[PDB]
């Protein structure tokens, strides 16, 4: 599915900003 | 996961913080 | 260094597209 | 680390593959 | 709502490019 | 506002200019 | 300076995510 | 201005909050 | 239509990454 | 074209390579 | 030079928004 | 080329128009 891919594309950018030095693990559905 | 929650409802900054290391 | 932050914001999207279902981890520190 | 390898030198797509889960 | 958030995410980038030195005010619905 | 118009129809460069300062 | 333009394009998305319903103003000059 | 504060030094999320309406 | 515009916005970025030095031609529908 | 195919189904890296020069 | 890659990733989106239905060609080399 | 003109000097929107099909 495509629109989920689009939201995840913006989701990782939002996580990168919010977390910062801590980082994050991105696991999709 | 992150896709199931934040891609169906807008996630607040604290909810995004829950995914940080 | 802000330039580091900018490239890191490009690195997360590069990992997102490359990994896909596998997922990625971003650990600068 | 990824910051010390892929951002001070241009990383090809495969060099991005190394940080995948 | 999420897809409106996505379009607004691209909308601010488009406004930033088009306006330039003038800048803009972004007020959502 | 900007969201109501340009997120329902594609906005031309002049329409985007209307939102500039 | 093009580097200034690049970071500004990252600043607008940072303001967009941070402000949300409140909105933001981008005034370099 | 925002250009002289948040782009010559890395701004934390709160430093981005100051320019919100 | 708007959501096609959004997907094309991410599509050109994906093509830019994948192609690299070769480049690409982007023709929409 | 690229919009008709990759915006209706997820395109794999080889499919994106088909659009490269 | 990674900075070249970053601006190029901003150039493709600038061409995408500017050209629209016409399309664009990205040829660094 | 576009890399030698629009990225070593800031290109206005019209300078981006020159590379359109
Ligand atoms: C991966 O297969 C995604 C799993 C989540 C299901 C997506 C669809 C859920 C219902 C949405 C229907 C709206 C689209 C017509
Ligand atoms: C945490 O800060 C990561 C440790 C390594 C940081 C290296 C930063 C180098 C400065 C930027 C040089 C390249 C600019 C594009
Ligand atoms: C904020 O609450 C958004 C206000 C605009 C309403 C969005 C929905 C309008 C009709 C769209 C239905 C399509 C989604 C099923
Ligand atoms: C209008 O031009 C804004 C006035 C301040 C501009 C400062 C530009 C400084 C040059 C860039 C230095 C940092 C590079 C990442
Ligand atoms: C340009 O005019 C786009 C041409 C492709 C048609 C888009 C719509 C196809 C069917 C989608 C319906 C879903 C939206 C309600
Ligand atoms: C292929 O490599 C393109 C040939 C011209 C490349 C010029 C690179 C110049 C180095 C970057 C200078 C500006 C940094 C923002
Ligand atoms: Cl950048
Ligand atoms: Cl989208
Ligand atoms: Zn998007
Ligand atoms: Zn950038």
């Amino acid at each position: 599915f495509v629109n989920q891919h689009l939201c995840g594309s913006h989701l990782v950018e939002a996580l990168y900003l919010v977390c910062g030095e801590r980082g994050f693990f991105y696991t999709p559905k | 996961g992150i896709v199931e929650q934040c891609c169906t409802s807008i996630c607040s900054l604290y909810q995004l913080e829950n995914y940080c290391n």
